[PDB]
């Protein structure tokens, strides 16, 4: 279901609105409030967010905290939480790297290439550790320019980069018009390393760029195969083995001045616990009648052995109060009432 | 055990039973017209001795039964304790089918041999959690209160009372329904949310003659507990205590004449009788022992 407001949120140029965009978003929460389970819609949200903030950029961001404020009323600001992180990370980025930008103009101003980062937070984002690839020397130094910089800036923070959700651009030379390709990182670090030589086996690119062998596989699955004119080869489909000879041909004819090879992005491949945890409860009660949420919560914590997440005790201690087992004027307190 | 009467004594009429007085009582259902009749639930020994075992020897787990015994007056007499076969979780009790049928038969069983006395009420251990009664148990003294009238709830708490030495023994009687009627908060937080729907009562025991005859020689090594007993000095909480309770009701009986001074009187006296019995001992303890080589 979030997936209506997800592409009603989504850039779509013609999509582009006014404030019957908010009054529509207004209507979907309408329909929103009355629907149960709230945590698969949250959780979809949240995923939803995430791919519009962390790589690309969304219609606005107007619209966006705009949402998120509407899912503050009625929910309660400790449910949002999450993605008001993100709304805020993206703020600090647009911040920081006009601050970045700033201090490169003002000493050693050479700008070899134009960086664009996008700090985020450990905690909030779903995070993945990236390959570990090795990145090409052109890019290295502004990587060590930029760390400095945050170190400088941030003390004691650390940068955990991911060089798999970014983009750059290649300025092609085979021939006669400088084809601006719009490349992912692995794609970016192999056409680099294929510029010094020429005809790399395919265990060449595995030893000099450090891909892994599936995410390298997937990578060289494109710059062919679409429309049968970025690579010739003669198998089709996908036939990649060790060993492999193959160089890009010395010319490229694609008729369009806009060469955008990054479609990667489209062509993207408790019962018995809860028995245990409502006898808990049962137990902790039935004694202490008058008992604070947090204290019936770290009771709990302390006579069970296994963690169990905070979240199974909040839907258990829900459901037994819904069985009449006990009653809710302090909003944080329980009675026992049998 | 010479210089006195060993014949059918003045602690042994207790345990007699009268069928007819029993039947005239019981025809004539005094607790109807006020309904804060019973205040007083005298236990035999016996009953509260298999009462602990019971309850202690069921572990963790709680277990229930019954206890027989009449009502004279304006108090329960409860006599004997039988468990029932009961299998309940660490919470609740259930007795589904068993427990019934072992009630039947054993009643009936024990009119075989001689038990002239009727079920008076249940019993039910509450494993660590206090004693008091739970919405459950509330609800099932008022259905046994409805149809059988004589009826007291019993609760007992063994690991409470293994872990500081003293029984937890309380027994309760519910009101009906629509009857509403830095000093601590015990008083309400100590029962449940239903603490206006029943009241307590005051619990007393008592044994015969041949029951204290036989306990007398139960043990002989508590007699240097007896002579080193360090009256007066273990119990001052308790007397200071019974002094302001004494205070207080001075001052409520003192209000009311301006029969409540019989009571003031009562628990004058057995506050200044305990105190006059520890200076007595203390005084024959210098007797017996400084006294000597002098």
């Amino acid at each position: 279901i979030a997936k209506h407001v997800d592409s009603k949120l989504r850039a779509g140029n013609k999509e582009a609105t006014d404030e019957e965009l908010e009054r529509t978003l207004d209507k979907i929460m309408i329909l929103f409030r009355f629907i149960h389970g709230k945590d698969v819609f949250e959780a979809f949200y949240k995923k939803d967010l995430a791919k519009r903030l962390l790589v690309g950029k969304s219609a606005s961001v107007d619209a966006e905290k705009s949402m998120l404020s509407k899912l503050k009323h009625e929910c309660g600001a400790a449910f949002t939480s999450k993605l008001e992180g993100m709304f805020k990370d993206m703020e600090l980025s647009k911040d920081i790297m006009v601050h970045f930008k700033q201090h490169m103009q003002n000493q050693s101003d050479s700008g070899p290439i134009d960086l664009t980062v996008n700090i985020l937070t450990m905690g909030y984002w779903p995070t993945y550790t990236p390959m570990e690839v090795h990145l090409t020397p052109e890019m290295i130094k502004l990587q060590e320019v930029f760390k400095a910089f945050y170190l400088g800036k941030h003390s004691g923070r650390k940068l955990q980069w991911q060089t798999t959700l970014g983009h750059a651009v290649l300025k092609a030379e085979f021939k006669e018009g400088k084809k601006e390709f719009q490349v992912s990182l692995f794609q970016t670090l192999v056409l680099l390393m294929f510029n010094e030589g020429d005809g790399f086996s395919f265990e060449e690119i595995k030893m000099a760029t450090g891909i892994e062998d599936s995410e390298l596989r997937r990578t060289l699955q494109s710059l062919a195969c679409g429309k049968a004119r970025v690579l010739i080869k003669s198998p089709k489909g996908k036939e990649v083995e060790d060993g492999d000879k193959f160089i890009f041909n010395g010319e490229f004819k694609h008729k369009l001045f806009r060469i955008k090879i990054n479609q990667i992005q489209m062509k993207e491949t408790f019962q018995d616990r809860q028995y245990q945890i409502d006898a808990a409860i049962v137990r902790i009660m039935k004694m202490r009648k008058t008992l604070g949420h947090n204290l019936l919560v770290s009771e709990l914590y302390n006579q069970l052995k296994f963690p169990v997440k905070p979240g199974d005790l909040k839907k258990r201690i829900e459901s037994l109060i819904d069985r009449d087992y006990m009653e809710r004027d302090n909003p944080n307190q329980y009675h026992y009432v049998a | 055990l010479a210089n006195n009467m060993q014949e059918a004594q003045s602690i042994d009429e207790i345990y007699k039973y009268d069928k007819k007085q029993q039947q005239e009582i019981l025809a004539a259902k005094p607790w109807t017209k006020d309904h804060h009749y019973f205040k007083y639930c005298k236990i035999s020994a016996l009953a509260l001795l298999k009462m602990v075992m019971h309850a202690r020897s069921g572990g963790n787990l709680a277990v229930m039964g019954l206890m027989l015994g009449k009502v004279d007056g304006e108090t329960m007499i409860i006599m004997d304790s039988f468990a029932l076969p009961v299998e309940g979780t660490e919470t609740r009790v259930n007795a589904q089918a068993a427990a019934y049928e072992y009630m039947a038969a054993y009643i009936e069983n024990a009119k075989q041999v001689g038990r002239l006395e009727n079920a008076i009420g249940w019993y039910h251990s509450h494993p660590g959690y206090g004693c008091w009664l739970s919405g459950i148990n509330v609800s099932t003294q008022m259905l046994n209160q409805q149809f059988q009238e004589p009826f007291v709830a019993v609760v007992i708490d063994p690991t409470r009372t293994i872990s500081a030495g003293k029984v937890n023994l309380g027994a309760f009687r519910t009101y009906p329904k629509g009857y509403k009627p830095t000093i601590p908060l015990n008083k309400i937080e100590d029962f449940g949310v239903h603490c206006k729907q029943y009241y307590a009562l005051e619990v007393s025991y008592f044994k015969s003659s041949l029951d204290r005859k036989l306990l007398e020689l139960l043990w002989n090594k508590y007699w240097v507990n007896t002579l080193s007993s360090s009256s007066l000095l273990t119990n001052a909480d308790y007397t200071t205590g019974q002094v302001f309770d004494l205070s207080e009701k001075l001052e409520q009986s003192e209000a009311q004449l301006g029969d409540k001074l019989a009571k003031a009187t009562r628990d004058s006296c057995k506050t200044t009788i305990e105190a006059i019995h520890g200076l007595m001992s203390q005084v024959i303890k210098d007797k017996l022992f400084n006294q000597i080589n002098i």
